[PDB]
């Protein structure tokens, strides 16, 4: 019965097609690789209130 | 010049869009503004907002 080892590791290579199945098998997702360089934040500007256009006569 | 030109003044940076939903209470009183008419006093020439 030593021939049990004998045959897998001969035989070892279905295991190419045995990967093939359960890649075809899984989902998939990926990424869209992050940014870096939000080393500024930006303010919005300086803002001074004011009441508006006076329609004068 | 007559030309097309850009630059850009600073790199990117990060903006969150908020929701803010508060109560007001806006008080105001009109304004009138009343002028004579050189004459006797009897013609008023402006009476306006």
């Amino acid at each position: 019965a030593s021939l049990i080892y004998r045959q897998l590791l001969t035989n070892s290579y279905s295991v190419d097609l045995y990967d093939e199945i359960e890649q075809i098998g899984s989902g998939k997702t990926q990424n869209v690789t992050i940014n870096p360089g939000p080393f500024a934040q930006t303010r919005y500007a300086p803002v001074n209130w004011d009441h508006g256009e006076i329609n004068d006569s | 010049a007559q030309v097309d030109e850009d630059i850009i003044v600073s790199k990117t940076s990060l903006w969150k869009e908020m929701q803010y939903n508060r109560d007001i209470i806006i008080r105001f009183k009109f304004g009138n503004s009343i002028v004579k008419m050189g004459g006797l006093g009897y013609k008023w020439s402006e009476i306006s907002y």
